[PDB]
């Protein structure tokens, strides 16, 4: 198999850059259209990270920052698969996540929300997908977060995630929500996404059969990245 | 066939998960950073610095930057590289940093990349792939950084010549400077307004 | 107006005593049918509680047990109205509530769930309805609670409430849930209730317009008690 | 017309919200309890104690009990009382307690109620209205406690005579005892099986 | 009752500032997003107007400008209620209205429409709502008005109205139309409003039972203003 | 719960109903105007004037302006004012005017407001709430006018400091001038383009 | 991969123990609720059977008991797959089946039905699933069986099956029916199963493409067993 | 995700397919039985016998029993056993039998199991897992058999202590007896009524 | 695994031999019914072709006949999978295709259509499926072809294909069309096929994600061949 370029990103499946409803995008969105280019080695290559550098608790947000005790909150396990648009598994991709705590409070100098800080919770982790594109981490379910878009704006509970995989073109940062959260229907950020089916592609589903008795609940969340086409004739990439 | 997962802004606290140290969180022993030069890395060392301005001309103080580049010989430290050449064994080729909360300045300590092969047997001028993430930015913004001391190479570069509005090509060229014995390339990014930086859909 | 007896409790609008799905009800449910009786003064009277005995923070679960700091969790306000089945407001009724903390952990000696305790949260409050039957309290949204009915059973997030009003016949203890919680559809306790409309009568609805910017969210929950009929002819009650 | 809010079990930790002290929580300055006798309360003081057994004959160690009764003259401290008589000013008429986590025993310190008027100009024998709440109990169970030393009054009581299964009436009569100079009435409640206590839908 | 701040204005229930279809909004709309702020006394207070200053015919457009005779046109009475979003009546709010005459001609120096002027019609009135938030005025039904958005643009018949009530945040100016007018479906100004339900919130309904025999017809039109929330805990407003 | 009635532009003839005199209509005996100073009003009298420009830099000649402010002691003549202080009995605190059909200039004769309490025990710098209505404007535009001679107060003002783009704060400060013995504050409003005035959603 | 416990058995997907319609269950059903327990090695382990002990015709009911000739009846092949609830194949699981003959007569001392016995048919077989969880056996289609629940009760044609696999928790005995049999809709035993979808999970489907010309017909029947979850954090099982 | 195949009663003739010999069918050369002791099996040999009674106190004469247990050292002959210890090579650990059509008695010839590890580093008292199948039983009934001569081990057993109704724990303990030199444990199972055997959902 | 015979061809999924609408079939269709036979080694065997004999451009119709330049027409790539009816991939099957050129003109002595010939296009290619049953070739999209059934008959654009795989019984020749072509609904040849679902089984679908920028479009077309059943008892084939 001789790989070609990644399939074109379908701009209709993503939020536009300019979205008046999400105020901060007004001054931070180019006025010019993006210039599309044919891919080169620069776009189809990406860095490699060895698991050796990762600590044993890097994917355990419940314990990786626990000092004198356990964090206050809902013990939840999140897992799923990462695939490219053609269904192929994404192996050894770097997945990084961050979130607020059970109070909806972030451990960040710029966060001044009255929500209470948890001395035993950090809010960040990372992991590498296995050979099947599978990933799994443990955390405390984040609480909704009030922010100033319109004075009474509230982000539904959410976990920020980032992926660096096989090609630079796949570079992706996004967010996933929890099935059933009512704030999902009124979030200006989530509504920057055009289609309804795409908005639902960011909702983690309750995975009841994978709950761990008297311990933790579990959510299933799959991620889809762009995929490369195979080449059978001229190989122009180079 | 499945659809790509839809993008979302990185948010104001993108530092927590991507640059814990900067947010004062010490959970990881090994932390990814903006230093791509190792002890035995080959090539001339350069500093890449600049700022990111919004539509008002104000610098973003919560922006996160990442770069991807080839080694001194134009070979990427990636299994996806099909050049058949051996890559510098001491070069990750990638790095991450964040603007300073106060001044908005960002920087990387890296190596000046070698020329990389373009499509159809062409040669690309040396460049670094850079991506911007931040509150207000729904989808990571892609761009490239070329060097002004590579005038002849840039003139023949395929991507730069693919931009039909020639006046905009200059927005992708960083300016070389010298802080004594150190080579520094200044690259300011303008998201909106005049001299808006060219952004690519790769 | 001369009041008669409270309307008959509609047994079809309540869970039966025997519900095999809820295991502990098997040995704690009478095998004999309840004996219905005509009401007397004993059934239509009830105690009176003066608000003078209540502390200023009795209806504030966020602060009434805070020692060295604020509790970890989602700041939420819950309010609503208490009416009798005929729509009349229920004045000065004693409303008592209790719940687990953000971890789904109860401050009770018999609770050994791994969920983390919050040194600044108690989990109980009380209040009296005003002249319009209105009530309002503040708390931290409780987290789901694992329990042993079937080994992997989980109570959806919930707040226990109790009411003592005008007549002994109105004595009622129940629980309310939060709109959108997915555990609602599989709870054996909630499913002891026959009708679907009644199950939904226990769900507190998100009251977005009453959210307090950068502070707290709010839920609306109304309670309906049995009501007395008016008498216009013979007064047999006595 | 609206439907009554549906009942739900009180749960295993019903003590947290209804009897904080027993659960070791000190949030309230004034706590409701099982002592209905005040300094100036009128009438003979009695102790009401017993246990609640499940279908196996085992006592419930997580049950919560509440009682409602009239004063020594058969007048309820309630605006709903239409007797036109004045009620003892120092009597709440209500109380709450919980079985002991270890033994399962419960008790109240109260007053023996006076006879209360029944329907259609009849007279009810002295009694205390009692309700049970606990894990496993979906709806509070209502019952009444009569006294065995009021044989003649109980024989003419309307509610007791409304029970057509005469053998069950005895399950509602507590037994008088004396712990020296103290009058104690023992009332054991049997939820299931033989000698099951009569429960009312009031 | 201790009042807090007015509920956040729901921008989705109003037209955006920029609406290309309504041409003049192109150069008169900010390019920057509005900056939302937490309310202070400045936003929750508003001026008071005493009815003593109002003339007896201020709410009678048929007679307040009649000189030598009555105005030509359809005698119509318009009335309704003003409430805040929580259903509470708005007492003593200043309601000011203005409109064109039966020809669709405005008594304004800048109006050069061929439509005939009525020497006995002025086109403006005012009134204060009573204790129930009720208002009522009499006028001549305005005729449609041709204007230059697109060369052949026509405003459906309409009456301009303005309200100054209890809080500066409630300040509102808008327009109401008449049930059945076909120009309603093609007006670029009315279509700046996003939802269909909101567009219909501006249509005055025929109130046949309130027609006055051999005299006047009547339209019912209710107005809803923003409402304040009640505060039960911290009072940050000050 | 009901939805707020949707806003609509005031239209080109907004003067008919809100400023009859200017439109040459004399129906009302008492007409609301742009003069907030009465015979016994307290405080230093000032004149507030300026223009409103569109995206082309051209003044709107059909715009209507209204202001809302507190008296000389920072107390609003409103029952909603909870300061417990007594307000100037001779001050409406509100006024209305319209740009001149020819030049586009508008003005108000009022009093310089006293400092008003902010949220959480803070103090707001003196300011006047102003709203713009006009053809082309779908929803009344809210803004505030601060005074340049109150530099120290403005530096600590909560609302001004809530604007993260510091360069825009200046657009809300009027410039003091003197026409002999009269204090005049000039406040030009720019709806679009450069130096666009800050507008609030209150 | 480190395996945890088997997922909780969903009691709602199985018949209750007490089912008055199925008379014999009245005296053979516990009155007490089942006591759920957390799993230990005892519950997740199970015996192993080597195929060496099985005869060549153990899975051929047409021939394993044929003495002087072939059995009378409809030659049918039954095959399918055995998977755990997570879709993983169940390898080397012992499958045992038994049934009546073409007359609906069982070769059992306690069966006195007038239906004729077949001297060449036994009615029992067994086999082990392969690496894909696949199984296959041959038999004679059983005839319906009259029995005494209600005097005129008739079991639809059915084959009893039993499975012993990887964990004791998976131990399962059940029955499968044949697509189209009208007795399926009125069987008291089949109706002890609550849901309609579960009742259909016991119906073997005609597999026409796998019929063997002038020889045998074929039915497809898949079986689903409980499955174990994988553990990624604490391993409490031991 | 798929749902478990729904259970069904084994029926009155469960013997045909699971115990052919007992039903007088000789199709298999090797027949599974109730004898778990082989020539070289380790541990003390014991006989496990008893009866199964219905709600009338009558023995089921058509019931099928199966047991699962560990070897003498508490190791299960299963690949699922993670103890790292070697299991008795001559022990299946499983067996099957059926009540006698006439008396209703059943029995197994096995070995007394060794203590097996419990959850969270605990130790389980010796026990045998047993399951019941029969006409009238919709789902196989799970239970455990403990031994009365292991009083101290049983007192600390996790599963037995998980039963909050202590009086029922005794229903899971078999009684040791001696038929000369043979150790016999008697375990009667009561499906309904008084002294009903505890059944588990594993 | 011991293979048996191929499943019976379902005559209802194919066109009959006699189809009056397709005129030439009238004299070239047997009047006798086909005689079905049980399969022998003759029917389950088939020849093997080694890829060594194939040239590098045998599957590239754009270049395998190009002399002085490239062919005129729409550059299209066609690919897909070949499976047997049971879903198993068909490995190393010989796939041969032929078609007309962009003008709808065939390079065949008997074709006298006015449509212009392309000196650089041949119209034929071949290839062998890989281990996954995958195939891929490049060509110029054929133009519709006028022919004489009824004087004004037009074949929609189509590509003729032939397969020789593992068994002689699988021998198949057919045609595939392009999604969206309007001539599909009126073609007498395509309508010889009875069912609507089968007619659609011959339509190649636009595969937009596999288009090659500024180069070629792509169509996805899967082919299903008859499949063999596995034998688990008597092996009569021999
Ligand atoms: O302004 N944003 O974009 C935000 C603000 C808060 C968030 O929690 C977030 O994920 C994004
Ligand atoms: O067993 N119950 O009834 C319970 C167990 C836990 C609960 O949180 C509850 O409200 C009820
Ligand atoms: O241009 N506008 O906005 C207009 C023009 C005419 C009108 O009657 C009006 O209400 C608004
Ligand atoms: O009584 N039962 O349970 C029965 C009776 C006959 C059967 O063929 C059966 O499978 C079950
Ligand atoms: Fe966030
Ligand atoms: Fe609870
Ligand atoms: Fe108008
Ligand atoms: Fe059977």
């Amino acid at each position: 198999i001789i790989w070609g370029a990644y399939a074109q990103r379908n701009t209709e499946d993503h939020p536009p850059a300019y979205a008046p409803g999400y105020k901060t995008s007004v001054l931070r969105s180019p006025k010019n259209a993006l210039i599309s280019i044919a891919e080169t080695l620069s776009e189809v290559t990406a860095p490699h990270f060895s698991a050796d550098k990762f600590g044993p608790k890097d994917n355990d947000l419940i314990l990786n920052y626990a000092k004198d005790g356990l964090p206050i909150g809902e013990r939840v396990i999140v897992h799923g698969y990462v695939r490219d648009q053609f269904g192929r598994p994404v192996k050894n991709a770097l997945v990084e996540v961050w979130q607020a705590n059970a109070s909806g409070r972030y451990r960040h100098p710029n966060d001044q929300y009255i929500g209470a800080m948890d001395p035993n919770f950090g809010g960040c982790g990372r992991m590498l997908t296995d050979d099947n594109g599978y990933y799994v981490f443990r955390t405390i379910k984040p609480g909704p977060y009030p922010w100033r878009n319109r004075i009474n704006e509230w982000r539904p509970a959410h976990i920020h995630f980032s992926l660096i995989a096989d090609g630079w073109a796949q570079r992706l940062i996004s967010q996933f929500y929890f099935e059933g959260d009512t704030l999902i229907d009124s979030c200006p950020i989530l509504k920057t996404i055009p289609s309804e089916q795409q908005r639902r592609a960011l909702i983690a589903l309750e995975d009841k059969s994978n709950f761990i008795e008297a311990d933790s609940r579990c959510y299933r969340f799959d991620i889809t990245l762009r995929g490369r086409r195979a080449t059978y004739f001229e190989n122009d990439l180079t | 066939e499945l659809k790509e997962t839809p993008s979302q802004t990185g948010g104001p606290y993108v530092h927590i998960g991507l640059l814990p140290k900067q947010a004062n969180i010490e959970v990881f022993e090994h932390n990814l950073d903006n230093n791509l030069v190792q002890d035995n890395t080959q090539g001339q060392r350069i500093r890449l610095e600049g700022q990111v301005f919004d539509g008002l001309g104000l610098p973003l103080r919560d922006v996160l930057i990442e770069i991807w580049q080839a080694d001194t010989n134009g070979v990427y430290p990636s299994q996806a590289d099909t050049q058949g050449k051996q890559v510098d064994p001491n070069f990750l080729g990638w790095g991450r940093t964040g603007a300073d909360f106060g001044t908005g300045f960002w920087s990387f300590n890296t190596i000046k990349p070698g020329a990389v092969p373009g499509r159809k047997g062409s040669t690309q001028a040396p460049h670094i792939s850079l991506i911007i993430f931040a509150r207000g930015i729904n989808i990571g913004l892609h761009t490239r950084v070329y060097f002004d001391d590579e005038a002849e190479a840039n003139a023949k570069d395929p991507v730069l010549n693919s931009i039909e509005w020639a006046t905009r090509r200059q927005t992708l060229v960083a300016k070389r400077e010298e802080r004594d014995g150190e080579v520094v390339y200044r690259f300011d990014i303008r998201i909106q307004g005049e001299n808006e930086t060219v952004f690519f859909d790769i």
